[PDB]
RNA sequence: AAAUAUGUAAGAAGUCCUUGUUACUUAAUUGAACGUGGACAUUUGAAUGAAGAGCUUUUAGUGGGCCAUUUUUGGUAAGC
RNA sequence: CACGGACCAAGGAGUCUAACGUCUAUGCGAGUGUUUGGGUGUAAAACCCAUACGCGUAAUGAAAGUGAACGUAGGUUGGGGCCUCGCAAGAGGUGCACAAUCGACCGAUCCUGAUGUCUUCGGAUGGAUUUGAGUAAGAGCAUAGCUGUUGGGACCCGAAAG
RNA sequence: AUAUUGGCGAGAGACCGAUAGCGAACAAGUACAGUGAUGGAAAGAUGAAAAGAACUUUGAAAAGAGAGUGAAAAAGUACGUGAAAUUGUUGAAAGGGAAGGGCAUUUGAUCAGACA
């Protein structure tokens, strides 16, 4: 009642708790879901061979 | 929908009852803000000093 | 000994990361420097940059704006990227459907889009939804419509509305600005 | 004294002022003492509002 | 916050970023607004043109009270009705059902036609208003009422 | 007590340390100076073909 | 009448053909300007290089200079 | 062969404020600012708030005053990103910000000055080598921070004087 | 309702911590200076408790050496700690009109690190 919800509003005048601008905290789970690993080329080394 | 915190009684023994959360604990973290309003929220009890 | 063509160890000129100190931004940096990494998409290097950008660089944009854009050919149907603040505009009253996306909507027009059916989507929904920046159209906002922008380049005859904080007659309408006060501009 | 694009100042500074600054540190005492009179004047005085 | 200054990186170094030459100095040029038509008179043209002179007639005793006259443009009239009410009125667009707007009562004192309201019957009820505001207003079909 | 007149000297290095660089051509640059009656007959032209185009291209 | 120094150009905002607008201009739908439409493209119209190109804001110190080669004034000359 | 410095300790010099500019961060956003004050209080804190007021959303002109869409809020040239064809090179479509430019709109100035009628009032319409710190789908308000400006003992010490 | 660096009584501090902070933490507006108006300081700290050293010895005495009190006199009223400039003693080293420094090694002195 008194800091809102998406049902009730009250004890604050037009105060609304804030808005995310991320939906997910976690990047992991969206670079590893599906879409993204499909439209991603692969890989190469966590540390490259050196060459000459 | 909310993730349903149960509530304890006085002497320990859980109780059978359970409430949604508020949604201010789904609100956003953030330390930044946190820390320049406590920065100048905390300035706010002084009391003045001169020669 | 080199005779040098150029300044060394002259830095690119170009902001590599946030300043803010933004949890939840860096993670957006941290998701599109991986896609622009690995996408081969320009859609996404653009938006790494954008999300870079500081506030007078990401100026709103306004609903109507994306709907003057919508009433573009062939681009009805697709989502709108706006890296920063999507502001309302009263002045319409017939806005369509908008399936938008950007990092802040204001209460207005979340209400407005929702409204008119369409979604209010974050930059993590749309790169879910949309790795290579699918049917897109990105919308950058008007940058010199600024009160300091009104300022600078201040000369004579060039009219550049000097640094002033009192307007009117006693304040800088005399000589200088009128031939029957010695001269003009 | 007068230097780059900057607007031009009016600052009335050049009196004695650091005679006669007020800081406003008595707010919250006056408050309190504020509603310390008004609470015992409605009791001392009557019934009345 | 004193230390995120450069008295803190000056510290050390002998001028504090004030030069050698110049051995800073206390008002070596005036103090204020000291030379606008001598020594800093290329400073007041070019940046400050208009400064020295006079303009036009003097006011005695002026009142802002008589000038208010904050104006308001079409394009926010739609503004001024409660959103709650605002869709009800926009659809079933009728005369013998038109709105009524008190621009003088939400602070408005003359009407200016910028642009386009919606073709809607309103009545606009204000102090002033413009040639082509009541044009608009008319074309749309409404009515301006004046007032006091 | 006597002082340096003139010299230009080192001046040449101060200019090339930032160039001196063209003003940057243009397309469409202004028609300043250019003579009215001109002016006008060539927006009454630009006027009358744009509403060609916009009058017959459907 | 030099040497040195100096301006311009070395093509896409280009060249070619046909043809619209005009209240300007013409004796004249002749010209001028801006153009539609079509044609010529990757040795696209010299060389070399290009430790990225372009743009903006803001601000510091400075605003006593001296030396050398060469040109050169004054002075008998001068570390003038 | 200029000045100061015999030595040691301790002290010791760009600070604070009012208004400000550029940049940055944050909050809300065509709005913003709770903290003059009122309520409340585990009390000079934290919490809550009406009416206003400020700045902003409309300029222009000495003023009287007037007051921002011919047109998908224009056209052209470029323009990232997106769309379509292609395996590509590349071709076309759409093109935000932004730059340049020809226009339109508002105010001032100089003109033309109609229908009309306290027959001197009125101002339609159409213009211009003229002019504005303008419009042409708003960006601002508030807090904080470095740097910088002005007033102040104003980086510290220092006159002869009045 | 407003002002209020004086007085009185109270409560506090992101203040100073005895060259600071009021001039004054102390017999400070004191001592002192000046005809006068006026000027105007320095100066805190033994130790829990004086328990502040009985007694012997040397010395004319001051004191010393002992003894002793005390957790400690490496706390003795010239007293918390007790820096530096400066000095004494001892030790070590070098030195033909300066000394000092840098690189590199000799010589002497001193020193840490390691095999399961």
């Amino acid at each position: 009642q008194v800091w809102g919800s998406e049902t009730v509003a009250s004890s604050k005048v037009g105060y609304t708790l804030p808005s995310h601008i991320i939906s997910t905290s976690d990047v992991t789970r969206i670079i590893n879901s599906s879409e993204i690993q499909s439209a991603i080329r692969p890989a190469g080394q966590a540390t490259q061979k050196r060459t000459h | 929908s909310r993730p349903q915190v149960t509530v304890h009684s006085l002497t320990g023994e859980a109780t059978a009852n359970a409430l949604p959360l508020p949604a201010v604990f789904s609100a956003p973290i953030r330390p930044d803000i946190v820390h320049t309003v406590f920065t100048s929220v905390n300035k706010n009890k002084r009391q003045a000093y001169a020669v | 000994g080199i005779d040098h063509t150029s300044k060394q160890h002259k830095r690119s000129g170009h902001r590599t990361a946030p300043k803010s100190d933004n949890v939840y931004l860096k993670l957006l940096v941290k998701l599109y420097t991986f896609l622009a990494r690995r996408t081969d998409a320009p859609f996404n290097k653009v938006v790494l940059k954008a999300l870079f950008l500081s506030k007078i660089n990401r100026p709103p944009v306004s609903v109507s704006r994306i709907a003057r854009a919508l009433k573009q050919e062939g681009a009805a149907n697709k989502t709108v990227v706006v890296v920063g603040t999507v502001t309302d505009d009263a002045r319409i009253f017939e806005f369509p459907k908008t399936t938008v996306a950007a990092l802040r909507f204001t209460a207005g027009a979340r209400a407005k889009i929702v409204k008119a059916g369409g979604e209010c989507i974050t930059l993590d929904q749309l790169a879910v939804r949309a790795p290579k920046g699918q049917n897109t159209l990105i919308l950058r906002g008007p940058r010199n419509s600024r009160e300091a922008v009104r300022h600078f380049g201040m000369g004579p005859h060039k009219g550049k509305a000097p640094r002033i904080l009192s307007t009117g007659r006693k304040f800088e309408r005399a000589r200088g600005r009128r031939r029957s006060k010695g001269f003009k501009v | 004294a007068i230097s780059k694009n900057l607007p031009i100042l009016k600052n009335h500074f050049r009196k004695h002022w650091q005679e006669r600054v007020k800081v406003h540190f008595d707010q919250a005492g006056k408050k309190v003492s504020r509603r310390n009179a008004r609470a015992t004047r409605a009791a001392k005085i009557a019934p009345r509002p | 916050p004193s230390r995120f200054t450069k008295t803190r990186k000056h510290r050390g170094h002998v001028s504090a970023g004030k030069g050698r030459i110049g051995k800073h100095r206390k008002h070596p040029g005036g103090r204020g607004m000291a030379g606008g038509q001598h020594h800093h008179r290329i400073n007041m043209d070019k940046y400050h043109p208009g400064y020295f002179g006079k303009v036009g007639m003097r006011y005695f005793h002026k009142q802002q009270a008589h000038f208010w006259k904050p104006v308001l443009n079409l394009d926010k009239l739609w503004t001024l009705i409660p959103e709650d009410k605002r869709d009800q009125y926009l659809k079933s667009a009728s005369k013998e059902t038109a709105p009524v707007i008190d621009t003088l009562a939400a602070g408005y004192g003359k009407i200016l036609g910028k642009g386009r309201i919606p073709n809607v019957p309103v009545i606009v009820k204000a102090r002033f208003v413009s040639k082509l505001a009541e044009e608009k207003i008319r074309a749309a079909g409404g009515v301006v009422e004046l007032i006091a | 007590a006597k002082s340096k007149n003139h010299t230009a000297h080192n001046q040449t290095r101060k200019a090339h340390r930032n160039g001196i660089k063209k003003p940057k051509t243009y397309k469409y640059p202004s028609l300043k100076g250019v003579d009215p009656k001109f002016r006008r007959n060539h927006k009454h032209a630009l006027h009358g073909t744009a509403k060609a185009l916009a009058a017959a291209k459907k």
